[PDB]
């Protein structure tokens, strides 16, 4: 596709080598590519060159440092925060595989084991039945002109 | 979903269609581009390609999963859910176990059964029981209640328990003594203390096995359990009429 | 091995009488474990199988059954009649050594006092009722299949015979040694000898 | 005997004497890692290997080259104990010299500049502690040496079987240690064929003409050609005599003027003699005879310049008439005899679809790669890596020795990669087993399967890391720059220190140390696995290998094996067996000269052993080494039977080489039957250790050796005095002969205190020696867990009874008196770890605060200020550890909440309660408490206030130990300056430090003291650059992981006593779980009155044959016997000599043993501490198989007063009344297994569940439900059990509306179930629909 | 052969438990086969009672009552 553009942006009469011109269209076509669909979440083009970066400064300090570089190391070489980069970090990650196969080898999967959080409880879900029977005995205790008055606020 | 540490994950899936709307989205728009017949033929192979690999992976090329080495899994995978294939087989509520030990004072149609664990199983219905004899307010109030273990939980206790049968099981359930019911006398310890004459028909020894416990829930299975599951009525075996209860 | 361990347990075993007891036991205990594994795989064969069988009608009320005998081997018998028969109901009435006079009435349920009735009476062939026989469609009839039962009355209707009767063959199955339990596992899936004979 | 031996002696029974004692157990793993880690100056394996291999790494031709010089291991960042407390990894840094050349173009090997760069870092590898064990991330690991097939070829069969003719085919492989496979099989057709690796077949003439072999070659290779000549006229062949063996007479043989054999007669070995002795060279044979036998090279047509036939084909009457005609004297045949040399190459051939040269490398290509497009360059290269290259293929040296071993050549080294001749000897030889001559070798066989450990194995993966940098230099030096890069640039170190890391770390060969017991560590490291890489899998393999071969003898344990799904894929490694050079077991022998017995030890391979005739331990012989009788019972070649005096060539070591360490601790064994040893083996393992550590009454002789062996123990490394004994260290003023001329010396051990195993249990040491005792080499200063005064100690002896006591013994189930459970002697202590992590949401941070929600004063006063519970405090269930809040606002109440709000008017918190607290059930006290903060995160108070303890505690110990050491360093002057210049009330009288300023005469005592001075300062110093370093590891911030700002841990010590459910068991092989616990007085009582411990069902004896486990309990009785004869004179206090009779007396029993005594023995100081430590009841060792017979049994019975019969007269402590017949009793030694029914018991009401199946899963402490199978539903269809079954499946699990709606009812006293659709089936419709499938809910 | 008896069956829900799933699931529905239950695991799965035993009084109820009036 970066070649489909190419031969309708290309002009001949400039004496520009067909075989290099589109090189630079197909590899424009191709990396830009890779940073829209490659990534299960989708992160900008000046976050992938952020990236990248770092592991630059980490390849240069690697055996530089003996061991390897501190978190708070390679956010003074970048003029950001410095402080971004565990947040960077952290997005840059890419989900792990749920179908991920635990320990014993087992048909056990990493999914089996995350739990629902977003559900409501039994032990809880009476609590609530009984908060409605409660207050009403209490609501009805009152007299009328209070309950209703009370039941609107 | 989230994870601890900020980390994510994903069903194979989301991988899977990902692929299918891409090259679905790149055919489109090549259509209008006017490709060359070369590129949209080579498009329209790869789309048959997505879609095969998101229904059943493993007819073809196999596509692999991110990063990961493995290969991804399709809904068609999904759909068995064995992998000859495993045999189970779901997990289920009210239900407990532990170690077994003997129990020579036992009747026939009791066993024995911790003290711990008991509270634990029929919670709910201590708690309603509580509050339908008024020594608590409110389900929150009970709920307390059985978590300072009061003396007076201990006396309630004894009342759901009465006619109240559990079933017990054992490691494999070959026939269907593998499953029988018993009256649960209270225990103080964390043991379970079954029948001697019942050790046969579970092939149980005292050499460290585990037995599970499940409460029956709802009126006709404690019923379908005094009728039939409980132990005074699998006196015979029903592979040769011979007793099971044996002297051992 | 030609040579046996001479020795016993209250003795001592040297060590080339345990080095060799050694095998004997390894064996043993794997053997154990794959004839475990074996013995489900057949059960769930089997539960297969069956499963859907359940005691559907009252009775079909065919005199179509199959004939009771002893299994009597060799020299003498390995399993006696009474066994066979003991349960199960008659599909028409059999008689005394001489005839005229019926013990047993055409479809009567044979039990304890039936067989020792017919234990008095030098009686060693019976024809008895059998879900083979059983002309129910989609079911086995109450009568056909006879009693037996953790209760020693007549088979209720609707109870799942089927996987009952599964779970009865394989259960024993880890005790058993052509033979054993692959040869069990042979009969019921039908299979062609190597080298079979032609009638 | 030595200082320790002489506390306590124990009684050894057994004639045979040992000439070889056991070997240091854990040599395998601590000399494994020694050779890949070692500065080696030659090519033996290691990381000098490692690097010479794939070193150097040369541009594409650019001529560019980086080349290694060498490598070195820096010192450690942190001890062994730091990172078991920060948690992290022991591991040395690498650093490696590279050189970088650059050449010039064009000057033939001239050099532009070259940078000899310092040592690059490529990564980190970790290391191996004294006991063998690697750190990993604070924990111990393991890992397990590997046995699997040995490089080189082997030959195998497949009889039968294969394709069910009978016929049997023959298969060769060659396998190398690092490359490609290649097979060569023979089909049913007799045809030869090939497979690199296991890909398709091809015909095996193919690869000949692969390596440049053409037709006319490849026959002139195997086969034997025979000439024809056409003298005078029409035929006559060159003739062999021995040729015509096993071949009737088709013609008239006749040759000069004479008949040898007439037409149709036999040529047998008669014939043969004649024509061989007449010297017949030449017979006329008939033009017929050549219809069939196949022409060996090309023959043409020289007028015309045609081919008349080509090699390899068959002759035909009408053809042999065109070659005579065309003027052709000799004719170039095979020799094909169907038995003897079959024509298999030959027809072969035929099948043989290529030509020539490249033909056959296209083909080759075409299966390797297939569907890709094969080029020249490509076939040819492609074929030269796969068995050529040094870089894809080597066989090493175990494997070159192997290969030439097999194929019978002289030489024993040769080189990594195939020659020509390699793959055409195989061929050859191949081909003579199908023929004959040769005998396949079996697989299960140990002279067949080598064995690999830790050292070699990372040596392996260090290998890996390195041909992927190697490709990063490639690729670099191809854009190459000139003076401007480095070696360093280049060299990445994360793929090395990844690789090395995830061997050590997630692999089926590593894995976490067995800590519950010091026999558990040592069997772990001696343990052997067919599994992991290049080894088979439990599903692949296979009843043949799993089983005991013959080549076990005394290399690997015969019973030590797992009951599992892997038995025989693991076992130990017996006693007294070693590690061949090339990697293969050797078990020693004594050497037989003429008549004679040396002592002289030779080990011996499985297959050096196979030749000789091998004596038994279990001989008879005296005097100079003679044998007793003319006949002994001896192996020889597989077999074993009766054989000649003078005749053997070698006898065993010991009566125990055959077992295992483990196994070599049953006592009796030879009365067990191997099936319950085989379990008490595994069972000993699973041992917990006591509270306080018995020691067997009933021994066998090695629990010395084996603890000593194992690091649970202190022992002594020079010997001298006690200076300082203490529950925190020990200190020993050295002899002077041990000592060293300088920096005098004061030895200072260091007990390990009370902290946590990987089991959870608790391993601690504990002094024994005290005050002012004198210590020699290698004897126990402290004992550790399950360790009694240098014995090993996984349990404790009980005084049982056998009979069956009103069914509380019934199955197995054990009964025990109160008296134990009083007594806290089958007590063990476990400890825990429970952490709290501090973390970052999106929501904000998480905070550790004292102010948490919703929670009362009195559940809060138990924390600090910070809100971190104080150290000594006794928890117990629920309790907070420590207070944790994660932040969650805008809640969205509901109206009556709401209502609530304004009624009692409490502010709605925006914050979770998200604090550690005591799991349910648990309960102990808390003994420590340790935080790690994120770098730059400000410490909090508690956090602070732990740091400032430490580094106090911390300036205490050096300084001490800098004291100590100037006392030591301060006293060897003052002895050195008195001997040539004494002044000894002179000399004190003056401050310490001023001595240094005196001299002394002409001597090499004025060398000394400079030595001593010099000593003196290098320890100031370190002491400085200790505390320097050790401030510094206190106050650095602890790198945490991403999210997390801080982590709690706090570590919590529960003592279990012992309780119903609980599994208990003896070295026999007697499982057993305590059954009910009863009272002192309902116990079975003997006449005296004293009650026994442990009352035992007897029919497990009978049924489970573990014979021995009676025996143990009549030794055991007269072992006691003989304590209680010398506890009652200790208590009377006779005198000296009287117990010095007794004790001599017992010593001696039994008659012609090998035990020997005193009296040497000083009569007092010594004689009286023996005596103490018997009181308790004499220590026995019964051999394994040099065992106590039944009469010296009986005799130690007699000897202590007590019945012959083992058996006594008892009571009911119930009714008083006797129990008709005598009941065994006597002292059994006893286990408990960590199997506590604390840990099992399991049970839940509702609680959690997970995120896709709707189905009950644990989390919060609150455990997940159990799991009710097909099995069990079939078993409620087969009752009637249809609403039981639906309310399980249903409800209980599956329905997310049924599950609250049953909640709901329950309390509210309604026992109804709607049931409604479970979501398992539910979520099925959902996953067909979204395949092009519709299923629907049909009808009402 | 049980394993080739067990093969045919008129539930193809019951078919797909042990079979190839794929395989049965493809057939059924091409044809537009009806699993009418009446078994015991095919209940199972989708969650009512077993057409035996206690549930053999109400199965037996619910069968009369289809394709009646
Ligand atoms: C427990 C238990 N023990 O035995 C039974 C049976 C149970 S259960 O009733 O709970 N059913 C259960 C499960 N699934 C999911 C897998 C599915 N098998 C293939 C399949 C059948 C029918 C179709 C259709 F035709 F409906 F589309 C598709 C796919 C069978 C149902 C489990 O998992 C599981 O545990
Ligand atoms: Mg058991
Ligand atoms: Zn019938």
């Amino acid at each position: 596709i970066g070649l489909m553009k190419a031969v309708d942006k290309f002009e001949y009469r400039r004496g520009y080598k067909f075989s290099t011109y589109a090189t630079w269209w197909i590899r424009q076509a191709i990396t830009r590519s890779i940073a829209d669909q490659a990534r299960t979440i989708r992160i900008p083009v000046h976050m992938i060159e952020t990236i990248n970066k770092l592991n630059r400064i980490s390849r240069q300090m690697l055996q530089e440092m003996g061991r390897e570089p501190t978190p708070e190391e390679l956010a003074e070489r970048m003029l950001m925060p410095e402080d971004k980069i565990r947040k960077v970090l952290k997005i840059a990650k890419e989900p792990i595989s749920m179908e991920t196969p635990i320990g014993d080898d087992e048909d056990s999967h990493l999914g089996d084991f995350i739990e629902d959080t977003t559900l409501e409880l039994p032990l809880d879900s009476a609590t609530t039945e009984s908060l409605r029977a409660a207050t009403h005995d209490v609501l009805a205790g009152l007299t009328a002109r209070e309950a209703k008055v009370l039941r609107m606020r | 979903v989230p994870l601890d540490g900020g980390r994510f994950a994903t069903s194979d899936l989301n991988d899977l269609y990902r692929r299918v709307i891409n090259r679905n989205n790149r055919l489109k728009r090549l259509l209008d581009l006017a490709a060359p017949d070369i590129i949209v033929r080579n498009e329209k192979r790869m789309l048959q390609e997505a879609v095969d690999a998101l229904l059943d992976n493993g007819r073809r090329g196999r596509a692999i999963t991110g990063s990961n080495k493995r290969p991804l899994k399709s809904l068609a995978d999904m759909i068995k859910g064995k992998q000859r294939q495993n045999l189970l087989g779901k997990r289920v509520d009210y239900s407990g176990r532990s170690v077994i030990t003997v129990g020579p004072y036992l009747r026939l149609h009791q066993c024995g059964l911790p003290k711990k664990m008991a509270l634990e199983l029929f919670k709910p219905f201590i708690y309603g029981k509580l509050e339908l004899r008024g020594l608590a307010t409110t389900i929150k109030a009970a709920k307390k209640m059985v978590e300072r273990e009061e003396a007076v939980v201990w006396d309630i206790l004894d009342e759901v328990i009465r006619e109240h049968p559990v079933l017990l099981n054992r490691a494999p359930t070959l026939h269907r003594l593998g499953i029988q019911a018993f009256e649960p006398v209270l225990i103080e310890g964390k043991a379970i203390q079954l029948h001697p004459l019942v050790c046969a028909a579970y092939n149980a020894d005292f050499d460290g096995d585990q037995m599970a416990v499940h409460v029956p829930l709802t009126l006709e299975a404690q019923l379908e359990a005094r009728a039939l599951m409980m132990s005074t009525n699998n006196i015979l075996s029903p592979a040769n009429g011979e007793p099971i209860i044996v002297p051992s | 091995i030609e040579t046996p361990i001479t020795a016993n347990f209250r003795e001592g075993l040297n060590v080339l009488q345990y080095f060799i007891s050694t095998h004997g036991a390894r064996k043993g205990l794997a053997d154990t474990a794959l004839k475990t594994a074996n013995s489900g795989y057949l059960t769930r064969r089997l539960v297969d199988v069956a499963q859907d069988l359940v005691v559907t009608e009252d009775d079909c009320g065919t005199h179509e059954g199959i004939m009771m005998t002893p299994v009597i081997e060799g020299g003498d018998v390995k399993e006696p009649l009474r066994d066979r028969v003991l349960g199960r109901v008659t599909a028409e009435d059999v008689l005394k050594p001489g005839t005229a006079d019926i013990l047993v009435p055409r479809n009567t349920l044979l039990h304890e006092q039936w067989c020792d009735l017919l234990e008095e009476n030098s009686v060693d062939a019976v024809k008895v009722r059998s879900v083979v026989s059983c002309d129910t469609d989609f079911g086995v009839c109450a009568h056909c299949y006879g009693r037996d039962l953790a209760r020693g009355h007549i088979i209720n209707k609707g109870e799942a015979i089927g996987v009952i009767a599964a779970q009865s063959i394989g259960e024993p199955g880890t005790q058993l040694t052509t033979g054993g339990l692959p040869r069990v596992a042979d009969l019921f899936e039908a299979r062609r000898p190597k080298e079979p004979a032609i009638l | 005997y030595s200082y320790t031996e002489k506390k306590r002696i124990r009684k050894d029974f057994g004639k045979r004497p040992q000439v070889l004692d056991v070997p240091y157990l854990l040599s395998i793993q601590l000399d494994s890692f020694q050779k890949f880690i070692e500065q080696d100056p030659e090519g033996q394996y290691g990381l000098e290997a490692a690097f010479r291999s794939v070193f150097p790494i040369q541009s594409y031709s650019g001529n560019s080259e980086l080349q290694y010089v060498s490598y070195r291991l820096g010192e450690p960042v942190f001890d062994v104990q730091e990172c078991q407390i920060r948690g992290v990894t022991y591991s040395a840094p690498l650093r490696v010299k590279l050189r970088l050349v650059i050449y010039e173009r064009e000057a033939p090997e001239g050099t532009v500049k070259d940078i000899k760069e310092q040592e690059v870092y490529m990564g980190e590898i970790p290391l191996m502690t004294d006991n063998g064990t690697f750190v990993i991330n604070g924990t111990e690991r393991v890992i397990v040496s590997q046995l699997h097939r040995s490089p080189g070829v082997f030959f195998d069969s497949d009889k039968g079987k294969t394709h069910s003719s009978g016929k049997v085919l023959y298969n060769a492989r060659i396998i190398p240690y690092r490359g490609s496979w290649l097979d060569f099989e023979f089909d049913p057709k007799d045809n030869l064929f090939v497979r690199i690796d296991r890909r398709r077949k091809l015909p095996a003439t193919i690869i000949l003409r692969a390596l440049n072999y053409t037709t006319e070659q490849i026959l002139d290779l195997f086969f034997e050609k025979v000439i024809f000549e056409i003298r005078d006229n029409k035929l006559q062949m060159e003739l062999v005599p021995e040729r015509l063996r096993g071949e009737t007479a088709s013609f008239d043989i006749e040759a000069n003027g004479k008949v040898y054999v007439e037409k149709g007669r036999r040529i047998t070995a008669r014939h043969i003699r004649q024509l061989e002795k007449d010297d017949v060279k030449l017979i006329e044979v008939p033009v017929e005879y050549i219809a069939g036998k196949v022409v060996a090279k090309d023959y043409i047509d020289e007028s015309t310049g045609e081919l008349i036939c080509a090699a390899n084909m068959e002759l035909s009457l009408d053809l042999l008439a065109k070659l005579s005609q065309s003027g052709h004297k000799r004719i170039e045949t095979l020799f094909t005899n169907d038995l003897d040399h079959g024509p298999y190459i030959s027809e072969t051939l035929r099948v043989d679809p290529t030509n020539d040269r490249l033909s056959a490398l296209v083909e080759i290509y075409r299966m390797m790669r297939p569907g890709e497009p094969p080029t020249r360059e490509a076939a040819e290269s492609l074929f030269e890596n796969l068995f050529f290259s040094e870089d894809r293929y080597d066989l090493s040296a175990v494997g070159r020795m192997k290969f030439n071993r097999s194929l019978l050549r002289e030489e024993i080294e040769g080189s990594g990669i195939l020659s020509k001749d390699d793959i055409i000897d195989v061929m050859k030889k191949l081909i003579d087993i199908r023929n004959g001559k040769g005998e396949v070798d079996d697989i299960d066989h140990l002279g067949n399967r080598r064995i690999r450990s830790v050292g070699e194995m990372a040596e392996n993966q260090f290998r890996v890391g390195l041909v992927r940098v190697e490709r990063a230099v490639k690729e670099r030096l191809s854009l190459g720059d000139l003076d401007t890069l480095m070696p360093q640039d280049m060299i990445n170190a994360k793929p090395i220190s990844a690789a090395v890391k995830e061997f050590f770390g997630s692999s089926q060969l590593s894995q976490f140390m067995d800590q519950n017991n010091p026999l558990s560590e040592i069997t772990h490291k001696r343990r052997i696995s067919a599994l992991g890489p290049g080894g088979l899998t439990r599903e692949r393999a296979g009843f043949e290998v799993r089983d005991v071969h013959p080549t076990h003898y005394g290399r690997v344990c015969p019973i030590e094996t797992p009951e599992g799904p892997n038995i025989g894929l693991i076992n130990s490694l017996s006693v007294y067996a070693q590690t061949n050079e090339y990697g293969f077991l050797e078990t020693p022998y004594r050497k037989v000269t003429d008549g004679v017995v040396t002592d002289e030890i030779h080990y011996l391979s499985a297959i050096e052993e196979g030749n000789y005739v091998i004596a038994q331990a279990n001989s008879n012989l005296d005097e100079e080494g003679h044998f007793v009788e003319d006949l002994v019972t001896c192996r020889s070649k597989g077999e074993s039977s009766l054989f000649s005096r003078d005749q053997v060539d070698y006898m065993d070591v010991s009566t125990q080489q055959v077992v295992s360490v483990g196994a070599s601790l049953i006592p009796f064994l030879e009365h067990d039957d191997a099936n319950r040893a085989l379990m008490g083996a595994n069972m000993q393992r699973q041992a917990v250790p006591t509270l306080r550590a018995d020691k067997p009454l009933v021994g066998t002789g090695m629990e010395r050796a084996v603890a000593v062996d194992s690091g649970v123990t202190a022992v002594a490394k020079r010997g001298g005095v006690v200076q300082y004994v203490d529950a925190s260290r020990i200190v020993i003023k050295v002899n002077e002969d041990e000592m060293y001329p300088g920096e005098a010396g004061i030895d200072i051990y260091n007990l390990t205190k009370y902290t946590r195993s990987n089991q959870n249990t608790c391993i601690n040491q504990m002094p024994c020696v005290s005050l002012g005792e004198p210590v020699e080499r290698g004897d126990v200063l402290a004992d550790g867990p399950s360790t009694d005064l240098g014995e090993l100690a996984l349990g404790q002896n009980m005084r049982v009874a056998f009979m069956p006591w009103n069914g509380y013994n019934f199955e197995d189930s054990i009964l025990v008196s109160e008296r134990v459970v009083q007594e806290d002697r089958f007590t063990t202590i476990h400890i825990q770890e429970l952490a709290c992590v501090s973390r970052d949401t999106k929501l904000g941070p998480e905070e550790i605060t004292a102010d948490i929600p919703n929670v009362g004063e009195a559940a809060l006063s138990k924390l600090d200020e910070s809100g971190i519970v104080y150290i000594g405090a006794e928890v117990t269930g629920g309790d907070i550890l420590v207070g944790k809040v994660t932040p969650k606002g805008e809640t969205q109440l509901t109206p009556e909440e709401k209502l609530l709000r304004a009624i009692f008017g409490e502010k709605a918190s925006d914050v979770k309660d998200s604090s550690l607290r005591v799991p349910n059930g648990v309960s102990g006290t808390v003994i420590d408490v340790q935080v790690f903060t994120r770098d730059g995160v400000e410490k909090d108070k508690r956090a602070l206030e732990i740091e400032e303890m430490q580094l106090k505690q911390a300036k205490k110990d050096l300084s001490e130990e800098l004291q100590i050491l100037e006392a030591g360093l301060f006293s060897r002057i003052r002895a050195v300056l008195v001997a040539g210049g004494v002044e000894a009330e002179k000399l004190d009288k003056l401050p310490r430090d001023r001595w240094l300023e005196l001299g002394l005469t002409d001597e090499e005592k004025q060398n000394q003291l400079e030595q001593l001075a010099e000593q003196y300062d290098e320890l100031k110093h370190e002491f400085e650059k200790k505390l320097e370093a050790k401030r510094r590891k206190i106050t650095q911030g602890d790198d945490l992981a991403p999210g997390v700002l801080k982590i709690v841990k706090v570590y919590l010590a529960v003592k279990r006593r012992i309780q119903p459910g609980d599994k208990m068991a003896g070295r026999h092989g007697n499982k057993g779980v305590i059954s009910k616990i009863n009272p002192i007085e309902d116990m079975p009582y003997d006449e005296n009155g004293t009650p026994v411990d442990i009352v035992l069902n007897p029919l497990g004896v009978p049924s489970r044959m573990n014979i021995g486990q009676i025996l143990e309990t009549h030794l055991g009785m007269a072992a006691k016997g003989i304590g209680d004869k010398i506890n009652a004179m200790l208590k009377q206090q006779q005198e000296v000599a009287k117990l010095r009779e007794f004790i001599q007396r017992a010593y001696d029993l039994g008659a012609d043993v090998r035990q020997k005594v005193d009296l040497s023995t000083f009569s007092d100081e010594e004689v009286m501490r023996l005596a103490e430590n018997l009181r308790k009841g004499m220590p026995i060792a019964t051999p394994v198989f040099d065992g106590a017979k039944e009469a010296e049994i009986k005799e130690l019975l007699k000897l202590g007063d007590l019945p012959t019969s083992g058996q006594i007269r008892l009571y009911d402590g119930r009714t008083g009344e006797q129990f008709e017949r005598p009941v065994t009793v006597g002292y059994m030694y006893m286990l408990k297994l960590n199997h506590l029914v604390d840990d099992k018991m399991h049970a839940r009401s509702t609680g959690s569940y997970s995120l896709v199946t709707q189905q009950p899963l644990g989390g919060k402490a609150q455990f997940g439900g159990q799991r009710f199978g097909e099995m069990e539903v079939w078993a409620l269809e087969a009752y009637g059990a249809a609403y039981t079954l639906q309310e399980m499946l249903t409800v209980k699990s599956d329905d997310v509306n049924g599950r609250t709606k049953m909640y709901k009812n329950i309390v509210d006293g309604n026992h109804q179930m709607e049931p409604g659709m479970p979501e398992s089936f539910n979520v099925l419709l959902k996953e067909i629909r979204s395949l092009g499938i519709n299923i629907e809910l049909e009808d009402e | 052969g049980i394993t080739k008896a067990s093969l045919a069956t008129e539930s193809f829900i019951s078919a797909a438990s042990f079979q190839e799933t794929t395989r049965v699931l493809t057939e059924a529905a091409v044809a537009g086969k009806r699993d009418e239950l009446r078994g015991l695991k095919e209940n199972v799965i989708v969650g009512r009672l077993i057409p035996a035993g206690t549930g053999y009084a109400y199965h037996q109820d619910r069968m009369r009552r289809r394709a009646a009036g």
